[PDB]
RNA sequence: GCCGAGGUAGCUCAGUUGGUAGAGCAUGCGACUGAAAAUCGCAGUGUCCGCGGUUCGAUUCCGCGCCUCGGCACCA
């Protein structure tokens, strides 16, 4: 009610001014004992009884209807906005290449329909190639698809479903020039039954140390930290010879599992091998750049990510992932 | 500290130029702050000699005649104004920088003035304006030009870091691009001394305070001014000529940065003695300044029989009395080595800060008296003609520095280079080292100078620098880390992702000063700071805020101030201080809503809050909920506090209405959690492919009551094959009793390995009607 | 807010050079700010930090073991006292970065504040070489300019680094020295102050036949510079029209 | 969509905001037509400015309102 | 720890032959709308830093201590 209570400075203003500062000003000065006094009075003994008691009247009169109004379950469910989540697939990668991130590796990704040159020849698994059998090669068929190699030009041969991310070694390579450490995750694609620990669709995670000086102790000792960050300090490496066409020394390896007692096979690795550098700086010429992998050597490693996932976030079955289930999906909501 | 090139250029005679010197003493560790060219003095200034003064009858002013060539008159009002003395005369017709409009012939006081004979400020020499400068009197030729005898000047201001006193005096600073390779030229004192007893005795009695005290002699003293090259070089460096005496003083103190200081014998007395201040008694400063004495200061005084009377501040400033004057023919030297906490607290309790103070304070060569005794008293036989005695007076043996292990192998370990040892041993020697080795670790022993070499990493600096840092090359190191320090960065990268998550469903960030009012400790109903400050920027900085709410309503308000946010949800993650420090998270919901731009319908306050709240730990993947709690700043209508995984860590609600009345802001709502939160590990559980049997049910329950014992009895009782549960709706209406309010439940079952029969349901939807009957409540 | 976007690039720059991100408190002792660091009462080199002291019975400050740490309470003038925790916690060698909030007592301005942000950054270990800090410095600068981006290091003092230094990168796309912040080789007093403390709590000590570096920078002038915000009481200002500004650096 | 940009465009540099609080359909209005209300908002870098500046641009906006073909009620 | 200047309505701020403690957006009921806006009267949240004075509503003399600044002395 005050809103007028308030106005009524002027309604109590400007009138009572009507009888000192409207009554000859020029001379009210040499008239101050009683009558100016009258106003110096009510002009205070108005303002502050009246404006303050109007206000805190109110202030005791709305702060109170909330007071009492205002009276809530606060334990009530509330407002229902959405909350995201994460595949697990990338909560995993992610970790992984934090992990690698910390011993100064890059992150790049590559293309999912590759070129016969990149995914084989470029990486020694040439024609009826005995050892062009642990991959099982999808097939594509596309006119009017274009295609584009590493200096975006026009890449040549039959397409297909890269059948590992290793490819992504001869591009980087044509692309940059040493010292490097790479490591590009990526979806994979293989043509195999299907089970519990297999899938037809999975993703890796490439590593790629070139540069001169680079030994396999090295190799060693990436694999040895990808194992301390996930197990801890009471974690170990094993690695046991293996064959690959694209690195001479060739190692399969294994981290050790303190909280589960187990060795776990990770992937492979080893030394590139010397047709690969071969065949990039070779790649090169024929685009005009002069070749940079002449004097130098480096390790190469790739891992099952999905696998690694499985093993560390449980999840008994490998079909889940790319499965689609939200009660399965939301289960990872918070792994960070 | 000001530096005139051409001043040090006189101790290190090849420097290339102003520019090159500021990358030499760059490379060295000095950088300057500025450059500038000093005394640009018209070809209108010359020197003249005023032949005579002579006071203007009825003022104040004098007519000067002086030899300017030809004979002249101008008029000045200047104090030290005075005959045989020479002047900076400006000619009738000279463009002043200090002044500005052109100096010409002007008639004053009944004579014509024939231009006007400058002073500090008039020429644009120093800051001084009070008199004339005052030249030797046969300085020059009567006519020529000033600048043929007072060049344009370079001064660079270099900062000088408290590791560097040696620096403090430009032969120190010169010896340093000497080791560059820089030849270097020290002057020689050249006395010629007379084997003879000294006036007066030394009789130190605070050798604590007094560590090294020094007095020399000179007698038979000729004051006058300095010589155009001793006022030149004084003012470059920012100081005012004084005379003969005085000037040599100062002079020497920046050369060396060995304060001293000349006391007129007439009223040193017997002799000198160095104490402490008598609580009580009273020194007149140089300044003019009349002070007290507390009884810490360490006093230079004197004494006549059985009275003892101070003289000077030590190390700080002489005393006025004392002071050299034209009138003076015998002084006592003191050259001294002052304890440098007892100057620091001195210089500060008077509000001080002297160059002879800032030297003393932050340290002086301990054995370098001497050599300035011989540099102060040859230059006074030089320019006061003094006869300079044989003998000083000496009080305190300091012990010469001791010897650092210095293995040049080392010092390419640790700077990651391969400077060949002889190149090592050279630099070192060059700063005036004494490499007393065979190799492979030798005993260097550093010049007295030196304070800042103590140990053999300090030496190593010393070849770095010589040697210049861009000489030590890029490198990266290989390792693995010890053990200990695997996954230290987890409670960094949780709390960061926190931040980010924020961030994501919607909430601004914020960083609001750690201080706090202590006021808002009664205007927002909190308990008062226990950290206070002993120094706080404004009483509203204070103390340290114990909550960070507080401030993200102020900056609201402040907000809604400076621009009217129609709406806002705000955030902070910051330190907390009360018993402990703790990091907290806090929150700020405040405006319409989230609704439709148009469409009235809002969807706002206190749930839309607990909405994102709950949509927050949700992604978190953490258990939430509220449950009233009485919190001194919240609508007691709308207060409760938060749980997290189940443990109490804060409180959500809406600010208390008297509040929000007194900083005159709307309603609004916040929480405050603490940090870290719960940490639950995650447990993959395969969900089961086959159907949810689901009902619904409602549950009459007194309007009293929460929904949050309702659901935890619900839930409970429910049974384990329960997957969900929900409350699809509240109704408080018609069909129901009085103070009633019904919760429908959307409830759903699920088994893992088969489908359920609804005879399993039922034997479970009943026991939740048991309890919900057992406790008090209906079933619609 | 623009000292996060900043503080986590510059993280995640030293992140990759295997350096590992911890925080310490704000509210120090006189012993881990000043002593332990080398910088004794009546100090002169005391005085490039304007101390906030601090008074509060019933506050429990405690130090790195968790134990009750004891001295005259303030507000710590420098991130640098997380040199002597994180040391007296760890064991060598070891890579850390250490961003913080820290106060200072002096008139703010266009370029100055009382309570801003620096990133300490220490790797102590046998072997270590100032050579080591110079390409650290080299790399934050590529990083944060590219590769026509270069590091100066000049000689400057600082009681808790034996060939002290103050560093500048240079910025190509304006063509001016930036001061970013100190560094050095660890002083050989920290590394006997922090031994010194581990015997006083019994542990062995560790830090005796290592070397290492240190450096520390000013955020905010970085952020400023960086997002070209001119002023920098803008940060701590509290205007939503100034923050929103950022919405998306990333 | 062609509405504000239309409104923006010509409601002048110094615009600061804009915001649609409202959409009508409704009675006082003409057939098969809709009232959008905004909410402008106009500022000054240096200093304050005068309602003369506003409307010599809140007409701006009315005038090229018109020239295209709609009205402001 | 010295000279000198400012510190007044959700905000930006001039000011001083004083009736103006206010002007410029902005803000509070009737009533023009469904809901607003450009509108006409009707009005002032204002301790014109805080403790104390100052005329008939005080900002200003005037007292000391406080938020702000230049210079100064240090040196971030
Ligand atoms: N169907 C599937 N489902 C899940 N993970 C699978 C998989 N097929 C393969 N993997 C994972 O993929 C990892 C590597 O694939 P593999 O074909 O064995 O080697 C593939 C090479 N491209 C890796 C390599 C790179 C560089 C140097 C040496 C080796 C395996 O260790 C395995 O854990
Ligand atoms: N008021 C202020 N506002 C913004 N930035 C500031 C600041 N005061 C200082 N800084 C920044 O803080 C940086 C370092 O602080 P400063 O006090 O100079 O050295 C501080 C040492 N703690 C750094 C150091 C660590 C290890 C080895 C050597 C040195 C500066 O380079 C500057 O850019
Ligand atoms: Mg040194």
């Amino acid at each position: 009610l005050e809103e007028l209570k308030a106005l009524k400075a002027r309604y109590l203003g400007k009138k009572g001014l009507l009888t000192q500062e409207m009554k000859g000003l020029s001379a009210l000065p040499l008239e101050e004992r009683r009558k100016r006094g009258q106003e110096l009075n009510a002009i205070k003994a108005a303002l502050e009884a009246a404006l303050e008691a109007r206000e805190k009247a109110l202030e005791e009169a709305a702060l109170k209807e909330a007071l009492e109004r205002e009276r809530v379950d606060v334990s009530l469910p509330g407002a229902s906005l959405f909350s995201g989540g994460l595949h697990p697939i990338t909560l995993m990668e992610r970790e992984l290449v934090e992990i690698f991130r910390a011993l100064g590796y890059q992150a790049v990704e590559g293309p999912e329909v590759e070129s016969e040159f990149f995914n084989f020849d470029a990486l020694n698994i040439p024609e009826h190639h005995p050892a062009r059998d642990m991959w099982d090669t999808f097939w594509l068929t596309g006119e009017g698809f274009r295609l584009e190699g590493p200096l975006g030009e026009e890449v040549e041969g039959r397409l297909l479903l890269r059948t590992h991310t290793s490819p992504m070694q001869v591009r980087y390579m044509v692309a940059h020039t040493p010292p490097f450490r790479i490591v590009v995750p990526g979806r994979v694609f293989r043509f195999e039954q299907t089970d519990a620990t297999h899938e037809a669709v999975f993703h890796q995670l490439e590593g790629l140390v070139v540069g001169e000086g680079i030994a396999m102790a090295h190799l060693k000792g990436a694999i040895y930290e990808l194992a301390q960050a996930l197990f801890g300090p009471d974690s170990k490496v094993r690695f046991q010879p293996v064959y690959f066409p694209f690195v001479e020394p060739g190692a399969q390896f294994a981290v050790w599992w303190p909280e589960g007692g187990k060795w776990l096979e990770l992937g492979g690795a080893g030394m590139v091998h010397p047709k690969v550098f071969q065949a990039v700086d070779a790649y090169r010429e024929r685009l005009g750049l002069p070749p940079a992998y002449r004097g130098v050597t480096g390790f190469a490693f790739g891992l099952g990510v999905e696998r690694l996932a499985m093993l560390r976030y449980g999840i008994p079955d490998i079909r889940y992932f790319f499965g689609g289930r939200l009660k399965f999906l939301e289960q990872f909501k918070g792994v960070l | 500290m000001r530096v005139p090139f051409s001043w040090l250029k006189a101790y290190v005679p090849e420097l290339e130029s102003p520019e090159v010197l500021e990358e030499r003493l760059a490379g060295l560790g000095f950088e300057t702050d500025r450059i500038e060219r000093v005394f640009p003095i018209p070809r209108g200034v010359v020197f003249a000699r005023v032949l005579e003064a002579h006071p203007i009858p009825g003022t104040r002013l004098k007519r000067l005649v002086l030899d300017a060539g030809r004979t002249v008159e101008v008029v000045s009002g200047a104090e030290n104004a005075r005959k045989g003395i020479g002047v900076a005369l400006a000619l009738p017709g000279t463009e002043l920088p200090g002044l500005g409009q052109k100096v010409g012939e002007r008639v004053i006081q009944g004579v014509r003035s024939f231009g006007m004979a400058l002073s500090p400020r008039e020429l644009g020499v120093g800051e001084y304006g009070g008199g004339l400068l005052e030249f030797p009197e046969d300085a020059l030729p009567p006519g020529t030009p000033l600048s043929e005898a007072w060049p344009e000047e370079v001064v660079l201001d270099l900062e000088v870091t408290p590791n560097r006193p040696d620096a403090l005096g430009l032969l120190g600073l010169a010896r340093d691009l000497h080791a560059l390779g820089y030849a270097l030229v020290e002057p020689e004192a050249a006395l010629k001394a007379e084997a003879l007893p000294l006036p007066f005795a030394l009789k130190v009695e605070d050798p604590e305070g007094a560590p090294h005290f020094t007095l020399g002699y000179a007698f038979g003293l000729r004051v006058a001014p300095s010589p155009l090259w001793m006022q030149r070089a004084l003012f470059a460096a920012g100081m005012r000529p004084i005379n003969n005496v005085v000037d040599v003083t100062n002079y020497v103190m920046l050369e060396r940065a060995q304060p001293m200081h000349a006391f007129d014998l007439r009223f040193v007395g017997e002799g000198i003695a160095v104490r402490r201040a008598r609580e009580g008694e009273r020194l007149k400063t140089l300044d003019g300044v009349e002070r007290t004495l507390h009884p810490e200061d360490l006093v230079i005084a004197g004494w006549r029989g059985e009275e003892s009377f101070p003289l000077g501040l030590a190390g700080v400033m002489g005393g006025a009395e004392s002071e050299v004057r034209e009138d003076t023919e015998a002084i006592a030297l003191e050259v001294a080595c002052f304890d440098p906490v007892s100057i620091r607290k001195t210089a500060r309790r008077h509000g001080l800060r002297t160059e002879a103070s800032h030297r003393f304070e932050r340290g002086v060569d301990p054995l370098g008296q001497v050599p300035a005794q011989r540099r102060a008293l040859s230059l006074l036989q030089a320019l006061a003609g003094a006869r300079v005695a044989e003998a000083l007076l000496e009080a305190g043996s300091p012990k010469p520095p001791e010897a650092i292990p210095f293995r040049p192998e080392y010092a390419n370990r640790l700077l990651g280079t391969s400077y060949p040892e002889a190149e090592q041993i050279a630099i070192l020697k060059r700063l005036g080292c004494r490499v007393e080795g065979e190799g492979p670790t030798y005993r260097v022993t550093p010049p007295s100078h030196r304070l800042d070499l103590r140990l053999e990493e300090d030496l190593v600096e010393e070849v770095a620098r010589i040697e210049g840092y861009e000489t030590i090359p890029l490198a990266l190191p290989a390792f693995f880390p010890a053990p200990d320090n695997r996954a230290v960065e987890a409670p960094y990268r949780k709390e960061q992702r926190l931040r980010e998550v924020l961030s994501g469903l919607g909430f601004q960030e914020v960083y609001t000063y750690s201080f706090m009012d202590p006021e808002d400790a009664r205007r927002f109903r909190l308990d008062p700071p226990r950290l206070l400050l002993l120094n706080p920027l404004a009483p509203e900085k204070a103390a340290l805020r114990t909550h960070l709410f507080p401030g993200l309503v102020r900056v609201l308000k402040e907000n809604l101030d400076l621009d009217r946010p129609e709406r806002a949800l705000l955030f902070e993650v910051g330190r907390v201080f009360r018993e402990r420090e703790e990091t907290h998270l806090a929150g700020l919901l405040f405006g319409e809503g989230v609704g439709l731009p148009w469409a009235k319908e809002r969807l706002s306050g206190y749930f839309l809050l607990k909405g994102y709240l709950e949509a927050l730990f949700a992604r978190l993947g953490l258990a939430f909920r509220v449950e009233a709690e009485a919190f001194p700043f919240l609508h007691p209508g709308v207060s409760g506090r938060v749980l997290v995984e189940g443990e109490e860590v804060g409180f959500l609600g809406a600010l208390h209405p008297e509040i929000a009345q007194e900083l005159e802001l709307p309603p609004v709502h916040l929480f405050e959690l603490r940090l870290p939160l719960p940490d639950k590990p995650l447990a993959f559980q395969d969900p089961s492919r086959h159907p949810a049997a689901f009902r619904d049910l409602a549950v009459v329950v007194p309007a009293p009551t929460p929904y949050g014992e309702v659901e935890a009895l619900v839930r409970e009782a429910a049974g384990p094959y329960l997957e969900s549960l929900a409350l699809f709706d509240l109704y408080q209406g018609p069909p129901l009793p009085e103070g009633h309010k019904s919760l429908a439940f959307h409830l759903r079952f699920r088994h893992p390995k088969r489908t359920l029969r609804d005879e399993e349901v039922e034997e479970a939807v009943s026991r939740v009607a048991e309890a919900l009957r057992a406790r008090g409540f209906g079933l619609r």
